[PDB]
């Protein structure tokens, strides 16, 4: 698994 | 309600994580019931009285037999949001605070603008700072001065706020409860009776001095405001603290846009590594000349939970230091890591370690001293 990884807000 | 002895008023805070605390009041006569939203950063009464998308109930005038209307419209913008409304004065009561009834003046909001929050469950909001910044002037009475004058009850109050999606506290309106803290409690003076405006006179990192002129923590002025969620920092203050986070914690590869609030970051549930992140202490003005005290927060404290945007597999945070230019700003950020007492009677805020701070098995948050500052330099910005 990929981490960590980023969202937008 | 019943007594109105500490024990009643533990817990009477509650809200949903990221959208403010709020307390059960009543209004009116018969009573309405609103949840009100504390806020040690302002100091307007102000309950909705007018349908809006986000608010569920709101408070009608027409009603209750005991309100009377001062016939003069107000108007208060904040950092986040603003509001209009007509200004008047009701009964006033709290279900899980004092048992008492007071006149206090009323704001009953008709129009807003970014200031209701979807979902946040609160309908108006309870300024709890002094008269000076009370709008549209000073003589506005605000609602803890009318309950002191009008009741018995001691002129202080203090706060548990609880982080994480509900999160809950208590107000203990008069007194302090033991239950709520643990440690000694650390008094800083209020240096003038507006905010809750205290000095800051050295921020570490990981316990490495940000060693940088004590006036630009307090340039213009620094506040405790349980109505803002982020720990805000002046401009220059602001980047030098990202760039010395970022260093202790190696992540410099992490994109600028999770530094300004912009991105989540995101960890498979139950693995946040909160170890590679740096405590943040600063040392508030003591009581005594050349004397101070630090408080202390960890990442569980600036890194916040954000839910329902990703898979329940993962926990997603947002950075929650942000940069202010109307000066420091220590909001439920620095608040979730302490019980915080308002002692107006003796002009001074406390801190003590929150019996209900998130933390982990290898630290916590702590409030130390006394440190004795060889500095004689005034830290209060004063031009
Ligand atoms: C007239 O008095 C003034 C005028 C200007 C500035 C101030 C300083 N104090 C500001 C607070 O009074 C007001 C009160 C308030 C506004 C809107 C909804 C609910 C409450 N708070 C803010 O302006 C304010 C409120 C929030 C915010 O989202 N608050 C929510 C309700 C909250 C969430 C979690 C915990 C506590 C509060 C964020 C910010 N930021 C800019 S941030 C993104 O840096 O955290 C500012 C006071």
């Amino acid at each position: 698994a990929l981490y960590p990884y980023f969202l937008p807000i | 309600g019943r007594r109105g002895s500490f024990v009643e008023m533990v817990d009477n805070l509650r809200g949903k994580s990221g959208q403010g605390y709020y307390v059960e009041m009543t209004v009116g006569s018969p009573p309405q019931t609103l949840n009100i939203l504390v806020d040690t950063g302002s100091s307007n009464f102000a309950v909705g009285a007018a349908p809006h998308p986000f608010l569920h109930r709101y408070y009608q005038r027409q009603l209750s037999s005991t309100y009377r209307d001062l016939r003069k419209g107000v108007y208060v913008p904040y950092t986040q949001g603003k509001w209009e409304g007509e200004l008047g004065t009701d009964l006033v009561s709290i279900p899980h605070g004092p048992n008492v009834t007071v006149r206090a003046n009323i704001a009953a909001i008709t129009e807003s603008d970014k200031f209701f929050i979807n979902g946040s469950n609160w309908e108006g909001i309870l300024g709890l700072a002094y008269a000076e910044i009370a709008r549209p002037d000073d003589s506005l009475e605000p609602f803890f001065d009318s309950l002191v004058k009008q009741t018995h009850v001691p002129n202080l109050f203090s706060l548990q706020l609880c982080g994480a999606a509900s999160v809950g506290g208590s107000m203990i309106i008069g007194g302090i409860d033991h239950s709520l803290y643990t440690g000694s409690l650390w008094y800083t003076p209020i240096r003038r009776e507006w905010y809750y405006e205290v000095i800051i006179v050295r921020v570490e990192i990981n316990g490495q001095d940000l060693k940088m002129d004590c006036k630009e923590y307090n340039y213009d002025k620094s506040i405790v405001d349980s109505g803002t969620t982020n720990l805000r920092l002046p401009k220059k203050v602001f980047e030098a603290a990202v760039a010395s986070i970022k260093a202790a914690s190696s992540t410099e590869k992490f994109p600028d846009g999770f530094w300004l609030g912009e991105q989540l970051v995101c960890w498979q549930a139950g693995t946040t590594p909160w170890n590679i992140f740096p405590v943040i202490s600063l040392y508030l003005m003591g009581e005594v000349t050349n004397q101070s005290f630090r408080i202390t927060i960890l990442p569980q404290q600036y890194l916040r939970p954000v839910e329902d945007v990703a898979t329940s597999q993962d926990d997603c945070y947002k950075f929650a230091i942000s940069q202010s230019s109307t000066g420091t700003v220590m909001g439920a950020v620095i608040m979730e890591g302490f019980y915080v007492v308002f002692d107006r009677a003796r002009k001074r805020i406390g801190f003590a370690v929150s019996a209900c701070h998130v933390h982990d098995e290898f630290r916590t948050a702590a409030v130390e001293g006394p440190f004795v500052t060889l500095d004689m330099e005034d830290c209060g910005y004063n031009i």
